[PDB]
RNA sequence: CGCCGCCAAGGUAUGUAUCAAGCUUACAAGUUAUGUAUUUACUGACCU
RNA sequence: GUGCUCGCUUCGGCAGCACAUAUACUAAAAUUGGAACGAUACAGAGAAGAUUAGCAUGGCCCCUGCGCAAGGAUGACACGCAAAUUCGUGAAGCG
């Protein structure tokens, strides 16, 4: 897609 | 600049034959888009054909998924235009030396060196694909390609040598149909004939066939799926599912979205991995 | 020949800029006012990728890569802009106007918890209190009572500030807050300050206790007075408090 | 008791738009004014 | 193809043994893009007066030279961007 896919981890907070 | 082990050589350039022997240098010829210093590898593929040594580099093989030295695809075996018209993108490339051409090169090299398996940027899109280039897509082609090129004085009627001259002999070739994206001469003239291939006549009258006689169901076509499958076209009037000739009936309110699906099966809608048959209804309560 | 001279004019002057980048690969303003002479041409494809290769000599630099984010956000695409004001925020974490402006367009934008995940991770770098009641004021201004009382138990930890002591106290002034009123009265007393009282904060506790009733407003001024600093109040305020004391009572004969 | 044997760059500039041979793959292919001390300019085809 | 062995029954026919797959395939090309130099015509020559020794910095400019010497007009190309002093607009916040 156009946006890149976003990385969250499964317990934690959004990664950058 | 540029050293490898192995050549992409898609199967019409290899040849008839599995044993083939293959020589191999170390810093060879330039290619004749960038001038790089790949390495050029010569080969006999058969016994009437020339060698057909290497057209380009393996660099520019990696950004589209290109063959070694004919310029056709790996996947297919088809040009490069056909492809990204097929798939409407172009994932461009410059045409001049040192404005922007060995810079994006360079660096598409450079990014490229962890995988060496895939291309850049075909990756997620070769796979929605086996709709519209399937129709062409020639399996066991012609090995004309291998025999070698015209030789001199057969036209001028001097070739002292006769039959052992080792090209070839009376082909008179014509000046009237003979690069990297475009623009190619026959090339227009397949699109053209992928444009004008051989459906059933139209009959001359206000779209009133929305019937049509699809048959070939046996146990992979089911009633949901195909109602499914026009759901995505439109809404339905009446259809229904005989099984004593495992055909289906399905028909539309104002024809042109079944008339996108008449452009879908005439021979085409592959589902469930089935060729399915397709003839036309009644439309005249017969 | 309109056609041609308009190509040479363009192709002259791009020749010219791009020899001037050529020469001196340094100095900024030439690639952000050739990237904003194509952007006055409104339809372009190309200069993102002439800011993209702006920033590789110099990423370090604010205004470059405030030009490129304001530049995008002039325009209607939002989703580029995000790529690259993401990029641009965690690329310069500590700079503040990323962030402000980041923000200010999402002020334009909706109000979406994306937003509160952007404001946490403004929280998260340790800015200072021009970045923390800033965005205590942008929960005001959508009326949040228990999100706003959530994200503040963190922000005395790390300013001690009397500025910051008076303000924790801000929830009497809002919401009245009985029993946690009581509860932050008391977190007021027993913090630093514990033998001088930073001469500040006993003055707005007795402000908010005479605008109450009368609990424990005797104690605190005249009765607690075992972290005077050496006269208890200087000569500014002492008759204050006693006229503060007098004329706000029951008035018993 | 008998050294030593000399070339060149340093100077007659070089940046352009057309017109062949040299070399290169032979391949991918379907406020006027006066008097004077005093310069600066101007004229007479002024003059050995 | 060639040599040897009656080895199998005609010197001749047969059989076995040994030798074991080269070539930028061309004398050509319908040919291919044709950059230097020379010729034509322009523009013309560093340093705040004139003639000018020069040595340098840069990279998408090269040449002569065996060059980690050197010389090519200092080998050529190097230009207006004032930044914070005054004022206007907009935003964030505080009393
Ligand atoms: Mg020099
Ligand atoms: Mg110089
Ligand atoms: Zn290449
Ligand atoms: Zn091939
Ligand atoms: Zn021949």
């Amino acid at each position: 897609s156009n946006a890149l896919a976003i990385q969250v981890d499964s317990e934690g907070k959004i990664k950058y | 600049w540029e050293d490898a082990d192995f050549p992409i050589l898609c199967q019409t350039c290899l040849g008839e034959n599995p044993y083939i022997r293959m020589t191999k240098e170390k810093y060879g010829k330039e290619c004749k888009i960038c001038a790089r210093p790949f390495t050029v590898f010569r080969w006999c593929p058969g016994v009437r054909m020339r060698f057909k040594k290497t057209e380009v580099c393996q660099t520019c093989s990696k950004l589209k998924n290109v063959c070694q030295t004919c310029l056709l695809d790996l996947e297919y075996g088809l040009p490069i235009q056909v492809r990204d018209a097929g798939l409407s993108f172009k994932d461009d490339m410059p045409k001049s030396d040192v404005n922007k051409e060995y810079y994006t090169q360079n660096m598409e090299r450079e990014i490229s060196n962890s995988d060496g398996t895939r291309p850049v940027g075909m990756l997620g899109k070769a796979t929605s694909t086996s709709d519209m280039l399937l129709k062409l897509a020639r399996t066991t082609p012609y090995y004309k390609r291998n025999r070698p090129h015209i030789c001199s004085f057969w036209v001028k009627g001097e070739c002292k040598r006769g039959e052992e001259c080792p090209y070839r002999h009376e082909k008179p070739t014509d000046p009237d149909d003979p690069r990297y994206y475009g623009i190619n001469d026959p090339v227009a003239d397949k699109l053209l004939k992928r444009a004008s291939t051989m459906p059933r006549l139209d009959p001359p009258e206000d779209k009133t066939i929305t019937t049509l006689y699809v048959g070939g169901l046996g146990d992979t076509i089911t009633e949901t799926d195909l109602r499914n499958h026009f759901y995505q076209f439109g809404e339905i009037r009446t259809i229904t599912v005989v099984q004593r000739q495992q055909c289906a009936f399905i028909q539309f309110a104002t024809r042109q979205a079944a008339e996108v699906a008449a452009e879908k099966s005439f021979n085409k809608l592959i589902v469930n991995g089935r060729r399915l048959n397709v003839k036309w209804g009644r439309s005249q309560a017969a | 020949t309109d056609e041609e001279e308009l190509n040479d004019y363009k192709l002259r002057k791009r020749k010219t800029f791009e020899d001037n980048i050529r020469k001196n690969r340094t100095v900024i303003s030439n690639w952000i006012k050739y990237a904003q002479w194509e952007e006055s041409l409104k339809e372009i494809q190309r200069a993102r990728s002439i800011y993209e290769r702006a920033l590789d000599v110099d990423y370090r630099n604010i205004t470059l890569w405030l030009k490129y984010a304001e530049m995008e956000m002039k325009n209607r695409q939002v989703n580029h802009a995000r790529n690259i004001w993401d990029r641009a925020i965690t690329t310069l974490p500590r700079v503040n106007q990323f962030w402000y402006k980041y923000t200010y367009m999402e002020e334009m934008l909706g109000n979406v918890a994306g937003a509160r995940q952007v404001f946490e991770r403004w929280m998260e770098w340790q800015p200072e209190e021009q970045a923390w009641h800033s965005y205590i004021n942008f929960e005001l201004r959508y009326k949040e009572v228990d999100r706003a009382r959530t994200i503040y138990e963190r922000f005395v930890l790390v300013h001690p500030d009397v500025k910051n002591w008076i303000k924790y106290a801000r929830f009497e002034e809002k919401h009245a807050y009985f029993a946690h009123a009581r509860k932050v009265y008391e977190r007021a007393v027993e913090f630093f300050g514990d033998e001088h009282m930073d001469e500040h904060l006993y003055v707005a506790f007795a402000k908010f206790e005479e605008n109450q009733k009368e609990f424990e407003r005797v104690r605190v001024i005249y009765k607690y007075a075992l972290d005077r600093i050496s006269k208890q109040d200087a000569q500014e305020l002492f008759k204050n408090y006693t006229i503060f004391e007098k004329k706000f009572g029951d008035r018993r004969g």
